[PDB]
RNA sequence: GGAGGUCAACAUCAAGAACUGUGGGCCUUUGCCUAUAGAACUUAUAACGAACAUGGUUCUUGCCUUUUACCAGAACCAUCCGGGUGUUGUCUCCAUAUUUUUU
């Protein structure tokens, strides 16, 4: 069949979509902000997957894998 | 809580991620927690704004 | 284990003579997060090429010392594969037979498309030109919309 | 259709050694 | 072929203490009786989850200027964070003797 696992992404590939979407004001951007209306209803879900890998105190930092748009 | 089970439904079941996942528009890495932290308090500052 | 914590093991024995080269490409990375702000689009897209250009880049390097020339040991391409200088999944691809010049894992990935088919970097060069030369226009593929590749074919 | 020898000798006036070399001409 | 995956799809998970298949007979398929093969997971101080939240409607109350937002008990229903097991696919790493026994 036509399956194939999705594919793991450079970390720095996030890093450049986070900060170029700092300062929008272009006609560019005009379907990011709608992403950014759209998310809403997702953002309690985050926040849960977000705070149930807090940490621990035995550990320093820790490398969770995330799902980004 | 003892007293009134709520009995999970076991039937289609729709989960949120599993279907996120199968569109081109996500992708998918690892990054430090500490650093996804920062990067929800700046997108969920931004949505609101 | 990209961050260097308690937890990391030291280094084995090469990693110091290939240090300095990866450092290039830590140093090169940290020009391109970097947030130069550009008003177009394919001109904010050409730096998304970038980055992919240089995580290729570092993964062939690696790559190439351990399975072609055979310069590293064992031990030391376990560890440069654990701490994530190295994509185990992209060199998994590297291995296989069709695909040796592969340009990034979203080429190949057949549900992410519209309709089947992968990437049209994956074509060789000759069979997209005589289609072209068929058709009788020209040949108009520049450059792929997730990587920035320009014909990753195994034969180009 | 064809040669082995040809797919060098067309893959070596390409630019940039890997995949983001331009078949262009500038 | 072998190990593995914080990979996917599809079945299945609360009921005369309870499952499916097969052969024969009776009724006229369903059903009843009789002989047989298999049953993974969950369950008896009862349930997938030695964990435990929220929403709707109708009753009964409590704060009492009215509605949201609420107080806390009941009945009926839903949403959500999760779990098992089975079949197929896919991905990665390696491999090609002297009394009953018989002297
Ligand atoms: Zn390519
Ligand atoms: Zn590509
Ligand atoms: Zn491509």
């Amino acid at each position: 069949n036509l399956y194939t696992p999705k594919a793991e992404m450079p970390p720095e590939h996030l890093r450049k979509i986070i900060n170029t979407h700092s300062d929008m004001a272009s006609k560019m951007y005009n379907t990011d902000k709608k992403a950014f209306l759209g998310a809403l209803k997702y953002l309690p879900h985050a926040i849960l997957k977000l705070l149930e890998n807090m940490p621990h105190p035995w550990e320093q930092a820790k490398e969770v894998k995330v799902l980004y748009h | 809580n003892e007293l009134h089970p709520t009995l999970p439904t076991n039937h289609n079941k729709t989960k949120l991620l599993k279907s996120l996942k199968n569109t081109k528009y996500f992708q998918q890495t690892t990054i430090d927690w500490v650093e996804a932290g920062l990067q929800l308090c700046r997108q969920g500052h931004n949505m609101l704004n | 284990p990209r961050i260097k914590t308690r937890r990391s093991k030291p280094a084995p024995d090469g990693f110091e003579k290939i240090k300095p080269t990866l450092t290039d490409f830590e140093i090169q990375l940290r020009d391109a997060q970097k947030d130069k702000s550009s008003k177009l689009a394919a001109k904010s897209n050409e730096q998304l090429w970038e980055i992919m250009q240089l995580h290729h880049q570092r993964s062939r390097y690696i790559y190439t010392l351990y399975y072609k020339r055979k310069a590293i040991s064992k031990d030391l391409y376990d560890w440069l594969i654990k701490e994530k200088y190295a994509d185990k999944l992209l060199i998994a691809k590297w291995r296989k037979t069709g695909y040796e010049k592969l340009c990034c894992l979203r080429c190949i990935q057949k549900n992410e498309t519209n309709n089947g088919s992968t990437c049209i970097c994956r074509v060789p060069r000759a069979q997209l030109e005589e289609e072209a030369r068929k058709k009788g226009t020209q040949v108009s593929f520049h450059q792929c919309v997730h990587c920035g590749c320009r014909g990753c074919a195994s034969t180009d | 259709h064809f040669t082995k020898s040809e797919l060098k000798r067309r893959r070596k006036t390409r630019k940039g050694d890997g995949p983001w070399g331009s078949w262009s001409s500038s």
